[PDB]
């Protein structure tokens, strides 16, 4: 993730001094469109884990949490996620795979929700900055929308 | 604090035209807050 941040910093440096509808900005938009699926996958990673942190603190999710220790089984986690109706079946399966459930299939929801927050903050902010910069300097590009 | 008294009342929207405020609130609010929790706050009978 830190390496991704460095690469995005290089891209922003390339954008230094760019004018509206600049050639380098348009080339960068073309590059992102060429990498569409992978850019979508990275954005989905960030969005999924931000939404996970938001959900784990929700009253509805905490209703599915019942164990005294505060651990939720994989099955209760699946039921809770389905109720929130914010993730798809494959997304919930991926979250369960990342949950690091113990030998009894119990997940520590707090640790799971906070694991990727700090590590991904720098690259997340830099991606937001890159998208904002490109959006403001290439206004009428439907591909960036 | 006082308006907390009319949320579960059967006639909450008596003068206001929107008679489906409770349905709207439950649909946007309910997945994140809990449909049964919202139904209890707004005095709604989910079964009926």
């Amino acid at each position: 993730l830190d390496l991704q941040k460095d690469m995005v910093v290089m891209l922003l440096s390339l954008l230094e001094g760019n004018v509206v509808n600049g050639m380098i900005a348009r080339q960068m938009v073309d590059m992102l469109v060429e990498s569409s699926s992978n850019v979508e996958m990275i954005l989905k990673f960030f969005d999924m884990f931000l939404k996970l942190k938001d959900i784990v603190g929700s009253e509805a999710f905490q209703d599915y949490v019942t164990d005294p220790r505060g651990l939720i089984s994989k099955k209760d986690f699946q039921k809770a996620m389905d109720s929130q109706k914010q993730f798809t079946g494959p997304e919930i399966q991926f979250l369960l795979s990342c949950s690091e459930a113990d030998e009894n299939e119990m997940i520590n929801c707090e640790e799971f929700a906070n694991r990727f927050q700090e590590p991904a903050r720098d690259i997340g902010f830099n991606v937001a900055v890159l998208l904002t910069n490109l959006s403001e300097h290439v206004p009428h590009d439907p591909r960036l929308r | 604090q006082w308006d907390r008294l009319v949320l579960n009342t059967p006639s909450f929207p008596s003068n206001y035209w929107d008679k489906f405020v409770k349905r709207k609130v439950l649909d946007k609010h309910g997945d994140i807050f809990g449909r049964e929790r919202i139904a209890e706050l707004l005095g709604m009978d989910l079964a009926s």
